[PDB]
């Protein structure tokens, strides 16, 4: 019994060297974040609109998804934009200024 | 034993199907570069626009971008439009 | 034997880093795309920045524009939508009333 | 070979003319931006208000024709007929 | 399958003259906008009661289309003035004060 | 290619139409300029009569508007009166 | 018993100096690219990462969606 | 007495098998110490990394959750939909 | 039968030292290493452990998942 | 009688746990595991919080008992 | 019931005894040490409740 888990353990000295091969890749994933990170990052220290507007995308997008989801739904009214009686209606003219 | 020896052998192959994982996994990272390139890119247009334009190109995308969600949103039954602090219904 | 099938699967692992090659040049096609629609939106930015920055009350109009095509919609939806009643603009009597002719003055 | 002639004309022509159509719509909304905004800037948003009540009341008639839409009085509990 | 799509990127050419056009009916409903934003903005500058009386009349007017709606309405009781125990009951007059 | 020769035309035809609704847009401009003079007419006669008198009618004018409304909604049956600020089960 | 645990002991921490090794070569690369720029990269991962969500989710019937404050009652 | 033998030799095996944990405890403390330093030297410089890495993890368990038999009632703030809210500047602000 | 359960008592004494000396050693190298470093693989262990407790829990179909505090509702 | 004990076991009691009430902490974990074998086989309808399955890592109690340690 | 009561005081006096013996060196061991341990137990109780 016991040398069959020790052969089950030679199996898992490949699988040590199975989560080197994995290091390597999650060393290569890291390696293209951080080149990313420097390119986005500086047009983004200037001017973040860019990220408004791909979560704008972002919304459209996610809506097309589930518009064929099986998922059950229920969503703000807010965003029927319905209701020109309240206060937040002004307020992204008002954010502008 | 036999079985153990089966499996430690199918370990040593997938320590090298591993090996091919991490080649995709360097074209992928190509392939990142590449995106991360656009979306500087294009951040970089659009920071330099905004930086003098303001904010009024993005309030206008959010209210057509209202428009098309509740448009896309349309043809679903399984959508239910809640007003902001509601109670307790079900139908 | 089974692990010439391993073999055949490594063969189909290099395809997928083939595919990945592939990949490759799809993310160059889609970074020319998001450069276009950036453009685009850079153009957009600086004409409409001149122009709300001046008044806003163009994003009022267009709001009350938006809520009407928005209830076009709705109208003939699937959507089960609970609304206020404030909507219907009913209760005369309240502190809600006097609102915009106050933002007037 | 012919195909990818047909694809090089085909994606510069749809990206050229898909940003031609955001520039013309970009315009057409600063334009219009820019007559609303200088008329505003003197006058005030009294024409919004009444907008507001109009369209509220446009939005009330679209929204007759549907048993989908109910409306609630802001703060209330539960029941169902 | 080659001119499927070329001529699907060629109608892509008349969306944008169709844009064209569509640009034309903005700019026209911003002109008669503008126009009508000056003369009520001056109207209104010396008393907005022109706006509350307008109110006033929107729920008159709502009243009627909802009378006759498939749409489910849940009002408040204070729509029909019962309560004159209620401190609001003076709240109209104390405004004339 | 035997169907996209046609789609392209329709889109040209599109454009077209839309230049009538651009024709007929002229004409909704005139209206509105009728309308919103209308609308200035009144409010000036109506804010220079109320700039002196006070809100006046104001009042008055919801009190008559709270009969006319119960009064026209009194014919349904998918209209309810719930108390203000407060919960209800249907009974 | 105590080979078994010892070869395991060893193949367990040898797994964990691997996985220490990834994981600190993986942070230093993207917390000195960060260090220098900022968290764009954080947010627009956040942006793809819920659209990838939202996908992964749409297929799945035991999963609901509910307003951000107010339980109602649901059908 | 028969049962309660037993269970004075089942106390004895007990304690053989703790001696055997105290093994296997102290050899994966190691393991987290050696990754305590590797680890959190870079992190003091930047934790970054494991916002992405949180990030990452939220996708792993969306994938995980999407086969699950659980019922999952999440919140409408994911599918960021609501662009009319101050959620939707709020990353943006924190970016700046 | 008596004496039987106190020598227990005393072979349970003696494992819990036993377990106590390796939660003492285990303690001793993660503290003075956490000590030098810092929290940064407690809250990596967090996330992994997170990710395991979604699984672990996947196949279970008496586990429901509630929004962030929320009170009451039933899905019909 | 039984005040005569409890007066007993009063003296001993507090001499011991004024120097370090700990012991009834640890009393009261023994406790929790003692009803807990109870409850585990009664015939209550019994509902408790989620927190005592620890599950939740991301909470701000998490470092709580570490936090009092420091 | 009090010829019980009476047996009672004997056996409740030997375990107050042991309580207390108990108490005293738990007591000090966490006087000097901290309560460390205490934390851990709530943690390996967790586990087994």
């Amino acid at each position: 019994a016991k040398q069959v888990a020790q052969q089950e353990a030679q199996r898992a000295q490949f699988l040590v060297e199975k989560a080197k091969q994995e290091q390597r890749q999650k060393i290569v994933q890291a390696e293209g974040e951080a080149e990313a990170a420097k390119m986005l990052g500086e047009a983004l220290s200037k001017n973040p609109g860019y990220i408004k507007l791909r979560k704008i995308r972002a919304a459209q997008n996610i809506s097309k998804t589930i518009a064929t989801s099986q998922n059950r739904i229920y969503l703000t009214a807010d965003n029927l934009v319905l209701n020109l009686q309240d206060e937040s209606f002004t307020r992204g003219s008002d954010s502008l200024i | 034993f036999t079985e153990a020896v089966e499996a430690k052998q199918v370990a040593q192959q997938e320590a090298e199907r591993a090996r091919f994982v991490v080649e995709k996994a360097e074209q992928q990272k190509k392939a990142a570069i590449i995106s991360a390139e656009g979306d500087s890119k294009a951040a970089e247009l659009i920071a330099n626009s905004l930086a003098t334009a303001g904010d009024g190109l993005i309030e206008l995308r959010k209210l057509e971008a209202a428009e098309d969600i509740a448009y896309q949103l349309s043809r679903s039954r399984n959508i239910t439009y809640l007003p902001a602090g509601q109670s307790v219904l079900l139908q």
